[PDB]
RNA sequence: GGAGUAUGGUCGCAAGGCUGAAAAAUUGACGGAAGGGCACCACCAGGGGUGGAGCCUGCGCGCGCGCUACACUGACAGAGCCAGCGAGUACUCCCUUGGCCGAGAGGCCCGGGUAAACUCUGUCGUGCUGAGGAAUCCCUAGUAAGCGCAAGUCAUCAGCUUGCGUUGAUUACGUCCCUGCCCUUUGUACACACCGCCCGUCGCUACUACCGAU
């Protein structure tokens, strides 16, 4: 901000850490600097961590007792499993931190909404 | 007039006229039940004159 | 995909909520701004909201890029605006009729980088889905009344908006024998619009005009063969497509080519076709008080 | 104003009724009566398409802890004809062993 | 053939877009119609000025096409409606 | 509308889409890929350039490469 | 009082007709030959409409577009066995003979005008009891076509629109030969590799000199 408003490499600058955080997740606009500035948090961080974003997506009841799944490991990301409870989500994979193969939850789900595949 | 069947929005209404040619006279005519629901007059209905 | 999809699009919801609020709000940063560069005094609120003025201070160049034009405004076109061809598929209703389906094939013609579809037997959610599973810009339907094409809809995808219009006043390209009418040039026609003069009217222009391929940039005012206008009166659009060859600088000769169309367009909402949950943007309001006197576009 | 009014301005007047050679369709709809149909109509379609809201949005894989302790949905095969998608709140009543059916029926 | 092609070589035909000639082009062209042939391929290369069927007689009768006008009709009733 | 059409046709305008190349934002003068004070404000420009560089560095570093 | 914002009214200009409807070009105008890429508006294998008769919306008596009928893929009797979408205190085809109870306005009662399909079992057998020319137009995978069921969404649409499910083939799936349409012959990236100055008629420009008036 301090950098004078009409040039280029600001400019520049201001597209790309917005845009940037703004694929982080950590955001919820990509426009305006003054966000930035009293609005990029820690708390925001950790709330773009692993166990609070399963429990946005409503993997588990709490985020607790999220982490207790994911330190048991029930919890895949991509195709890896994860135990590291800080795997910062980032928001192109929030669509993807889903659950692992041969976890006993997954069957519980089949389980209750009844299509429980042996197969 | 006095409606004949009434499906959700369109709705025939039929003790109102004598011809199809008395209809597309009052084509596009401003048609309002008593309970004010406004509406339109679209088509003379064929089968029953 | 699929919760990509869903992902991505109430994002799109969110962050509109957002520009509204903050927007709102630039309202009274713009007043600010001007009077840095014109010394006249301003509203005292202005004068003494400090957050107001801290932030100012970061979020300036916005405001001056916006003026500048030098930003497109986010939207569900800016994204792949000029970039990438965008492809487009024409499909008719659910138990199509044989004149019904040569007008298709006519307006598949009009388009350069279309493909017809057989509907056959079709769950149209299944439609949407083979477009979210090829990446499509466009959906497009048609419906007949008898012989004669009655309604189009315009959508655009992954997930843009809609637009549902009537037709009239149609003519195919089938009532001509083929010694006289031919194959048309599939060249990238140029669009001109004349008329659309509310915000409306851009957004229904901006749904239209990125239908078709991106020209070149180069010598595109003095090339090309064929030209689609969109005219509008009385919220009918009216659109032909004709195809022209300059015989001078001072003169020039068209023919018409394509079918004439009026479409009214009576539903344009910010959410795909199967989504009848989603938010319309504006529809057509007869039954109303002045819904004749007053007009859109 | 008010008191710039008559008496017989402030007279009322008073609704027709039905003609009486059509009383069979029920009462004659009129605006209070229109607005009392339209004010339930909208809620209820309002709630059916917030639920929709919630269907689409569904993530696939969600998981709370009824889902262990309750009886889901299933569908129309699961069921069979007994299907509502609703899910089963037992009305109280449970397995009683033996020994206090026993006792109970010595009372009896 | 297509439109553009059909109306190119016809205007090549008409000498009205043929390249430009020279000064000896022009006088011999001096040395040694075309309004009408204007109107008529105007006429024909807008075909939606009218209506006709595409098909063709349905049956072929032989003793010695345009099938009525929309535009023209329906203006010459408007202005009979007026009045 | 055939006027219309004839006036901006010799006029020539149109309001098209254009091509826009995707690298004008990085590139913004299209450079070929072959062959080929004012003191303080360069200072502080670049000096902008390495805060970004780390942070970028950081950035893609912590969010463990999905970006 | 000041600052804005509107709103209307006033005022001045704009508001004096050698005149009587129907270019730019060192960059441009137009071809041609070769070579590529494509397309059920191209080739090729087939399929399928309409176009024959009746019905009628539409469009301009003509014209198609939809619906019906037309027989071996038959008719009658049984047996069995399968969908998906739909829930606004809301839904009705008549209109009429009589009579009931209705001083009168009505309400009665009696008359008249969750599937097709498919499989199996058995009975009889081409019997006005005739599947649509030349043309033209469309179609390459849950597609052509068949079959019903529902809804009736502020534009259109019940003389029908639109959905959902059901059964589900043949036939090419290659090639630029015909028809065409587009694009190369400039640029936009360098290694190996290869290619090796396309062609025509005019325009515009600089210069050169010629010809003939003033």
């Amino acid at each position: 901000s301090l950098l004078p408003p009409d040039n280029e490499v600001r400019r520049k600058h201001e597209t790309l850490l917005l845009d940037k955080l703004y694929d982080m997740g950590i955001l919820s606009t990509k426009a305006k600097l003054s966000a930035v500035e009293h609005n990029v948090t820690v708390s925001a961080f950790a709330r773009r961590r692993l166990p609070v974003v399963m429990t946005r997506l409503r993997m588990a009841e709490t985020v607790q007792a999220a982490t207790k799944l994911i330190e048991q490991g029930h919890v895949r990301v991509g195709v890896e499993e994860v135990r590291d409870p800080a795997f910062l989500v980032t928001r192109n994979m929030e669509d993807f931190v889903t659950w692992t193969v041969g976890s006993k939850i997954k069957q519980n789900i089949m389980k209750y909404r009844d299509k429980l595949d042996d197969f | 007039g006095t409606p004949w069947k009434i499906f959700k929005n369109t709705a025939f209404i039929k003790d109102m006229f004598n011809s199809s040619l008395e209809i597309a006279k009052f084509e596009g005519a401003a048609i309002r039940t008593v309970s004010g629901i406004r509406g339109q007059i679209k088509r003379a209905l064929s089968k029953p004159e | 995909m699929l919760r990509k999809q869903a992902r991505q699009r109430r994002d799109y919801l969110y962050r509109r909520a957002l520009l509204l609020r903050d927007a709102e709000i630039a309202e009274k940063r713009a007043k600010l701004r001007a009077a840095l560069a014109s010394g006249k005094p301003l509203d005292p609120k202005i004068a003494n909201d400090k957050e107001l003025r801290k932030d100012f201070d970061y979020d300036v160049s916005r405001d001056i890029a916006k003026e500048q034009g030098e930003i497109d405004i986010d939207d569900e076109y800016s994204e792949l605006s000029g970039i990438v061809d965008p492809r487009v598929l024409v499909t008719t209703s659910r138990d199509p009729s044989s004149r019904l389906m040569a007008f298709s094939k006519e307006i598949r013609l009009m388009f350069p980088t279309a493909i017809r579809l057989n509907r056959g037997n079709l769950i149209l959610p299944d439609l949407v889905m083979s477009a979210q599973r090829e990446r499509l810009s466009d959906i497009i339907l048609l419906h007949e009344h008898r012989g004669t094409p009655t309604a189009i809809t315009i959508s655009h995808f992954p997930h843009g908006p809609t637009l549902m219009a009537s037709l009239h006043n149609v003519v195919l390209r089938a009532d001509i024998p083929k010694s006289i009418k031919g194959t048309v040039s599939e060249s990238y026609p140029h669009l001109i619009f004349e008329g659309f003069r509310t915000p409306l009217g851009q957004r229904v222009v901006k749904i239209l005009k990125h239908l078709f391929p991106p020209r070149d940039p180069t010598n595109n005012a003095k090339s090309g063969n064929r030209v689609i206008t969109f005219v509008n009166q009385d919220d009918c659009i009216e659109v032909r497509h004709h195809v022209y060859v300059r015989t001078n600088y001072n003169s020039v000769e068209l023919s018409e080519v394509g079918p004439r169309f009026t479409m009214r367009p009576f539903s344009i909402t910010m959410g795909t076709l199967e989504n009848k949950d989603a938010d319309v943007e504006w529809h057509l309001s007869q039954y109303t008080r002045t819904g004749r006197k007053k007009n859109y576009f | 104003m008010s008191s710039l009014r008559h008496a017989i301005q402030r007279r009322a007047h008073k609704e027709r009724a039905q003609p009486l050679e059509r009383q069979r369709l029920g009462i004659l709809e009129k605006k209070k009566d229109y607005r009392l149909r339209a004010r339930d109509y909208k809620k209820k379609q309002a709630v059916l398409k917030s639920l929709r809201q919630k269907a689409a949005e569904r993530n696939e894989d969600e998981f709370y802890f009824g889902m262990m302790s309750r009886k889901g949905p299933g569908s129309a095969l699961t069921r069979g004809k007994g299907f509502t998608g609703t899910v089963d709140g037992d009305r109280g009543n449970k397995a009683l062993s033996v020994e206090t059916v026993r006792l109970l029926k010595t009372q009896d | 053939g297509s439109q553009l092609k059909r109306l190119k070589a016809s205007l090549r035909e008409q000498g009205l877009i043929g390249p430009q000639k020279s000064k000896k082009q022009k006088r011999q062209n001096a040395n040694d119609q075309k309004a009408e042939a204007l109107k008529s391929i105007r006429e024909q290369f807008n075909p939606f000025q009218f209506k006709t069927n595409a098909r063709g007689p349905k049956f072929e009768v032989t003793t010695n096409v345009i099938k009525g006008r929309p535009e023209l009709s329906r203006a010459r009733s408007e202005e009979k409606r007026r009045q | 509308i055939e006027e219309l059409i004839k006036r901006r046709i010799l006029a020539g305008e149109f309001d098209e889409v254009l091509r826009r190349r995707p690298d004008m934002f990085g590139n913004p003068h299209g450079v070929r890929r072959g062959l080929v004070a004012d003191e303080k404000l360069r200072r502080d420009e670049e000096e902008i350039k390495r805060m970004w560089k780390e942070i970028s560095a950081k950035l893609d570093a912590l969010s463990s490469w999905h970006y």
